[PDB]
């Protein structure tokens, strides 16, 4: 069922290998485990904040 | 796709009492919510639609309202016929999602069950396996469990269970709990026992047998 | 008088298709949307599809998209669901319902629902295994004989005692689906214990879907 | 033993136009189908394999898909280098079968041929046979024919035909159609005629002679 | 860079045999299926045979069973076709091509083709028969002269006009095989008609296989 790719150094652009990473973001009606970073800002000194 | 949370998972109330069940949506759903009532063996009936509109053929006892994001469903006075599972549906953004659903119990006097043990028989053991069965009959409330012991040690990971629906007049039910052993494992243990625990049992029912017995 | 009548359910094997219909009476379809809702055995409810009768526009649950098609006919005052590419994961009671606008309003009225079942074991008639009473003293002086109804498909089955003559003291379980691809349920009869050696206790399992029945005599065993 | 049907036998489309060529199998062929492009004097080049996989070296203009049992080879826009005979092949069953081939033409402005007739000459007839020859020269499109008449009746079963290849800039070609008679048959008829017909001719060209002319 | 080269074609008389070879470069033979395909002149492609290099097992087209044998050699990274008991019917351009596993895949690399020609007439030089122009008015004011190049064997014959000086307006046929066992093709020149009495129009048919040529003057004839 499986076959290797003909990934030759002589292949044109449409036949070159490309790496793909897909970042899938899952949101359920549940506590969000991937959480915590409520937007933060930089410190500013010697001014009213 | 708005998800629903329905609460409490179960409510107990006597006949004539006022019952409130609430539903909360993860997002805005306008006034798209429907309220369903389901009896054992029957299709869910519609009680309320579009948050506050009563369905025809539904007793006036069924009503509801909204405050902020909290949707409240009320039975002004429970009748013996209202002990049913209830559900919320939000028909706003598709796919349309329903909540988990909740139950209402009658608050009958609490009592322990008739408990029988069926030690694996010679005929059952012909399969090459063994099945130990503890059956709790005709008891109340809905919540009960069986803890098994093998050679007086607590057992775990070697059992299965099934529970029935509550009786139309007394709301009692039976509980079936079993152990699965290969025949070879049955032969390695001398004492088997069923420990029954629940709210109506002041002292856990313990029944036991020796391997090869009955 | 407003009525919704569903029809057309039945048993369809994986790779096939099933057409469901629902007639409306007492009201028109025009100005209303029509919907189908699915309830798998042992589960809560999930929506499948909706159509606006006066527009022809539809929406589908993402989970059924590409397989479940919804339509309506205002001349006949009826509506349909065409379920294709069926799998054993699509077995459910299918309900017809009506509502206002595309959404933002709840459903007013549902039909009763028609059941479709599928399994690795497409059908089987039941068999019954007996369950012995305790030989020891009991609360109230009562006791029971029971049995296990096993390996049949599809559900429902009707289970009763003494060939159907005994309903008093009878308590039964809903069936659940086992790893065999078939359904099973236990059953008991509780009477004063001396009656277990006097009365007849034959489990009568009636399974209309396979055209069979089981007559199984349950008796006390030496113990 | 899978049998192939390819259609059309020829297709006419200009540079920049979209071309669709189809192939059907008599039975299921899984994804065993491949398409080729062959120019005169050269090896067939693989375009597409395994139903939809474009082959290295093949322009991105080539793509394809299947609907039901019908597979289509598509050129999204013809280039001057895409005028070739296209073929389908399946390798699902043995023997493996190739289709018939679809010849794609440039769709040049259509025009009628220069036409000449060469009646059997006295010197030619020394062989004891006669051959009547009609030539259609430098015309377009590829599809054309000659219908012969004798004494104003249509002839059949006594003729042969052959054509030139198409011109590298204008794709024009010439066509010859002949009649074979023994000298004895030549002598039995008085009037011979060449009727020329094709897409660019609004009125078939008719040329004729009496036996003994030229 | 993937290349395959076919060789060994030639002229073999009926009852004889011919061996074709094909060598590969840029890729291996093991794990691949080597195939031979034939194309009779004037016909499309016909599969003959395939061999799996890592198997040794073969498959054949029904039309060649008992006559065509396929083999392959992984030490050499080459493959062969052995054609026995040859007939005139076997005339074809022979090609090597490659595929994968034991089938399920079409051919990817193709050779250009090597022609073997067999007929009842093993060889002949050509002769040329002239064709007179129209003497009547024509569309565009053009006219043409032509000839029939006949009875030569084997093909190819290169045809040009004015001893090879005139290529402009020259159109020729692929040759076809006649009942004589020999090949023939027509040839014409199209010019403005006044040029037919001014320019030289001599058919030059070049047939390298017999070491001969024919220079035939074609001119207008009275009629």
């Amino acid at each position: 069922p499986l076959q290797s790719y003909g990934f030759q150094p002589t292949n044109g652009v449409g036949y070159q290998p490309y790496r793909v990473v897909v970042l899938s973001f899952e949101l359920l009606h549940a506590p969000a485990t991937v959480c915590g970073p409520k937007k933060s800002t930089n410190l500013v000194k010697n001014k009213c904040v | 796709d708005i998800q629903m949370t329905q609460s409490p998972s179960s409510l107990s109330a006597s006949v004539g009492d006022r019952v409130t069940i609430t539903c909360r949506a993860s997002q805005s759903v306008s006034s798209a919510v429907a309220w369903y009532q389901q009896k054992p063996g029957k299709a869910p009936k519609l009680l309320i639609y579009s948050a506050s509109d009563l369905y025809s053929g539904v007793p006036s006892r069924f009503s509801g309202s909204r405050s902020g994001t909290d949707f409240t469903l009320t039975i002004s006075s429970l009748q013996p016929e209202d002990f049913a599972t209830y559900y919320c549906q939000q028909s706003h953004t598709y796919p349309i999602t329903f909540g988990q659903g909740t139950k209402v119990e009658i608050k009958r006097t609490v009592a322990a069950p008739s408990v029988f043990i069926f030690p694996p028989s010679d005929e059952q053991l012909k399969s090459g396996t063994a099945s130990v069965v503890c059956l709790l009959n005709n008891f109340y409330p809905r919540e009960a469990k069986v803890q098994w012991k093998v050679d007086n040690a607590l057992q775990s990971g070697n059992s299965q269970e099934s529970v029935t629906e509550q009786d139309s007049k007394d709301s009692t039910y039976s509980l079936s709990s079993t152990l699965t052993l290969s025949k070879a494992d049955y032969e390695k243990h001398k004492v088997y026992a069923c420990e029954v625990t629940h709210q109506g049992l002041s002292s856990p029912v313990t029944k036991s047998f020796n391997r090869g017995e009955c | 008088e407003v009525q919704l009548v569903e029809s057309g359910g039945g048993l369809v094997q994986p790779g096939g298709s099933l057409r469901l219909s629902c007639a409306a009476s007492g009201f028109d379809l025009g100005g209303y949307s029509m919907h189908w809702v699915r309830q798998a055995p042992g589960k809560g409810l999930e929506w499948v599809a909706g159509i606006y009768a006066s527009g022809g526009a539809t929406a589908y649950a993402d989970s059924v998209k590409g397989r479940f098609t919804i339509s309506a006919d205002t001349s006949k005052n009826t509506a349909y669901l065409q379920m294709n590419s069926l799998r054993a994961e699509d077995t459910a009671v299918y309900y017809c319902a009506r509502s206002y606008y595309y959404g933002g309003f709840g459903m007013d009225y549902w039909g009763q629902g028609t059941l479709v079942t599928v399994s690795s074991a497409s059908t089987k008639g039941p068999s019954v295994f007996p369950l012995a009473p305790s030989s020891k003293s009991t609360s109230g002086g009562t006791a029971a004989l029971g049995c296990l109804v096993k390996d049949y498909f599809p559900e429902p089955v009707t289970v009763s005692w003494n060939s159907g003559a005994l309903t008093s003291g009878v308590h039964t379980f809903p069936a659940v689906l086992q790893s065999s691809g078939l359904y099973s349920l236990s059953s008991v009869v509780t009477v004063p214990s001396s009656s277990l050696g006097t009365q007849t206790y034959i489990c009568n399992v009636n399974h209309k879907p396979s055209n069979t029945k089981v007559d199984k005599k349950v008796e006390p065993k030496s113990c």
